């Protein structure tokens, strides 16, 4: 956050300092897999 | 033997309701004079535009960092008319 201050006329400006920081997100990988043998195509009433 | 090329401003503020700070040379690379010579009465008279009426860059109470060829010290302007006189600080 910034901040407002006062100063004398014709005096140099004196800023109020603004802080900074950083946030780090770590990326991960996940897998969801399955197999469907072709021999089950004709033996099931559903679509595997 | 005041030299305008050896005088410089220190205080960055343009607020004329407060005092200014100056720095003066005088070492071998400047005017090459002792602190006592520079601090003598009326030495900075050539800096003022019209010392009789006290018109010029210097004002009463300004701080001058005098850098002589022997030593250095802070000085404070006491009067600007009819002569510019300084005292140690």
């Amino acid at each position: 956050e910034g901040m407002a201050n006062q100063k004398a006329p014709q005096d140099d400006i004196t800023p109020m300092n603004v802080s900074n920081r950083d946030a780090e997100a770590v990326i991960e990988d996940w897998y969801a897999s399955e197999y469907a043998d072709r021999s089950f195509q004709n033996k099931l009433a559903v679509n595997a | 033997a005041f030299g305008i090329n050896y005088m410089g401003r220190v205080s960055t503020s343009a607020n004329n309701d407060t005092q200014k700070v100056w720095i003066y040379n005088g070492t071998a690379t400047g005017s090459n004079e002792t602190v006592a010579t520079i601090a003598a009465s009326g030495y900075f008279n050539a800096f003022m535009v019209n010392v009789a009426l006290g018109k010029g860059p210097l004002g009463v109470g300004d701080l001058i960092i005098i850098n002589g060829n022997d030593a250095s010290a802070f000085y404070t302007v006491q009067t600007i008319t009819p002569n510019v006189t300084v005292s140690v600080f």
